[PDB]
């Protein structure tokens, strides 16, 4: 019984046992921790044989160094070495296994599996939720002492693992038998905010962060929104049946403060893929320019391992360390992902890469356009009906002073992003009631309408 | 490489008996020098006499 | 069952190095974790006693040792507020 890891589970056995129903002379396995390690450890080797003997080592294993485990590590192997040796010819199989892995044990250990002797005819297995099996922790632990629910603090899971889960619920007594002491009623075990907070340190690799990218969902304002979203999804769509383009590269640019890196979140979350994953200058602040390519890498292959999967990167002038005032930039991290854009996936697979770009004409004179395809402009607002549909979607204002600005339909013509707008009416707020429209306007007209 | 280390290390003191319970051996063997001499000296002037 | 019995073994900080492995090439017993650590989880679990600990810098010990089950549990106190000073 195996909670996943059926198609590891399936390679595993057959190329160790397969053969002897030269031998292998051990296996070895790295897990995450929470994978169930000692259950899997215990299946392997009670599938193996029907009573082949089941050998467990200890974590201290070198204890006893007055002058012991020198032998007691090798008088373990030794008596399966003796048994081995006993009988050789009518098949002796013996297990052993050595969980949780200096001078003396390295040469020693392994010298003992093929020194002098052939040594074979024996293996050594060394690792380093199931939420039913977290279950089972409970009805063998919880159950060894308004009740908790059958099945919250097993889904509850994400943030811990049973493995570590023992000390509220050995509190959970404490929890309102606490009157600073004659007997309050016996209690019910009521749980309450008795979740992970109280004991909450643990590992399960959270990071997320996704939609900390987008703070706000996309409004549609405009046309232009509904084009964007509708000119990048068919790409994406047309990838699922494509041929003879498994990398597809698409550049998409506007102007400053206007969002398109959640844009592209949004687009790359909409279809839904197995894999997804996002490169921000943000995370690799302060890097080597050959750290900050190897991030690429460590990244990007991992996007390869998948069947197919788009990724982003952003703000790639920024990735790229440019600076106008005279042109200086990394030039290996520049050509390092023209080359990924030129890329080909292995043999089937195949993924979207997009881009962000605050401006254009940098990079068309480096030549990196071409890399890329198919680009899409996203504009800015050019005017006022699209501003008052915009803020209309938010709501920010109510219709009445909405009316004041509304009093001006291309009074003025606008160049503005949506990022520095959508701060702005923030200060605007700020202001007291009669000047917040007031000033609203004034600071739409101090970046020159 | 450009690699200098010069290190040192400490001593295991076997379990030489790790007490003083040497010395009653040690006793017995104060009193086979000690208290056996006079045996021979009223041995030899038992035989003057 | 009477469990009043109890110690504060202090200074956890050099009794033990996590594995051992630290500082490289050591004494086979500069540290014995096993022997303690077997003794309260290794041959059987003990739930007669407590046993305290302080330590000023903990993070040298902690991965190995403060695994849970050794310990599961852990502790810090930082400095008084306003009010507790
Ligand atoms: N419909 C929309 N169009 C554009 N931006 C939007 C829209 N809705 C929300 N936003 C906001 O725009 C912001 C864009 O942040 P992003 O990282 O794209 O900045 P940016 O525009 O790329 O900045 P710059 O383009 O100057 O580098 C997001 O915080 C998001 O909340």
């Amino acid at each position: 019984g195996i909670g996943g890891l059926d198609k590891e589970f399936s390679d595993i056995f057959r190329r160790a046992f397969a053969s002897r129903v030269k031998h292998v002379k051990g296996i070895l396995l790295y897990g995450p921790p929470g994978c169930g390690k000692t259950l899997l450890a215990r299946q392997i080797g009670k599938m193996l044989n029907a009573r082949e003997p089941k050998v467990v080592n200890g974590p201290e294993i070198l204890n006893k160094y007055v002058g012991e485990s020198e032998a007691n590590i090798r008088k373990l192997f030794a008596d399966a070495e003796e048994e081995q040796r006993r009988l050789g010819a009518n098949s002796g199989l013996h297990i052993i296994i050595f969980d949780e892995i200096h001078d003396t044990v390295v040469n020693q250990l392994l010298s003992k599996i093929d020194g002098v002797e052939q040594l074979n005819n024996i293996l050594v297995i060394g690792m380093t939720p199931d939420e039913k099996g977290r279950l089972q922790i409970l009805h063998i632990h919880t159950a060894r002492m308004a009740d908790v629910d059958i099945k919250e603090l097993a889904v509850e899971t994400k943030n811990f693992s049973g493995a570590e889960l023992e000390g509220l619920v050995r509190a959970a007594q404490s929890t309102a038998m606490n009157r600073h002491i004659e007997s309050l009623q016996v209690t019910r075990g009521d749980f309450l905010a008795s979740l992970e907070n109280d004991i909450k340190p643990a590992f399960g690799t959270n990071q997320e962060d996704y939609a900390s990218y987008i703070m706000n969902g996309i409004i549609k304002w405009g046309d232009p929104v509904t084009r964007v979203l509708d000119d990048g999804e068919l790409l994406v769509q047309q990838t699922k049946n494509s041929d003879r383009t498994p990398l597809v590269s698409v550049l998409l640019e506007g102007p400053p403060h206007s969002g398109k890196t959640a844009l592209a979140a949004k687009i790359a979350e909409e279809s839904n893929f197995p894999f997804i994953k996002i490169c921000s200058p943000d995370k690799m602040i302060g890097f080597s320019e050959t750290a900050k390519c190897q991030a690429m890498k460590k990244i990007f292959d991992d996007a390869y391992k998948s069947q197919l999967s788009c990724v982003v990167v952003d703000d790639i002038e920024r990735l790229l360390d440019y600076v106008p005032i005279g042109p200086r930039f990394s030039n290996l991290v520049l050509q390092a992902l023209l080359v990924l854009l030129k890329k080909a996936p292995p043999q089937g697979r195949k993924l979207l890469i997009i881009g962000t770009t605050s401006r254009k004409d940098v990079l068309q004179e480096m030549e990196m356009l071409n890399a890329f395809s198919t680009t899409i402009h996203v504009p800015n607002i050019a005017t006022g009906e699209q501003l008052l549909e915009a803020l209309e979607l938010l709501g920010n204002f109510k219709d009445k002073e909405r009316t004041t600005i509304a009093q001006q339909v291309k009074g003025k013509k606008v160049w503005i992003g949506i990022k520095k707008l959508l701060m702005l009416i923030e200060m605007s707020l700020q202001m007291d009631p009669e000047y917040r429209v007031r000033k609203f306007l004034a600071l739409l007209r101090e970046e020159g309408a | 490489m450009a690699e200098d280390a010069d290190m040192r290390n400490e001593l295991e003191e076997m379990q030489r008996r790790a007490d003083q319970l040497a010395d009653e051996s040690l006793e017995s063997t104060r009193r086979m020098l000690q208290l056996v001499e006079e045996s021979k000296d009223a041995g030899i002037r038992t035989l003057v006499m | 069952n009477s469990g009043l019995h109890i110690i504060i073994f202090d200074e956890i900080d050099a009794i033990c190095k996590q594995r051992g492995s630290m500082a490289g090439s050591t004494g086979v017993h500069d540290t014995v974790v096993n022997q303690l650590l077997s003794k309260i989880d290794g041959v059987e679990q003990l739930n007669n006693i407590l046993v305290i600990g302080m330590t000023n810098r903990p993070d040298l010990i902690d991965e190995a040792l403060l695994r849970p089950g050794r310990l599961e549990v852990k502790m810090e106190i930082g400095l008084p507020d306003e009010k507790g000073r």
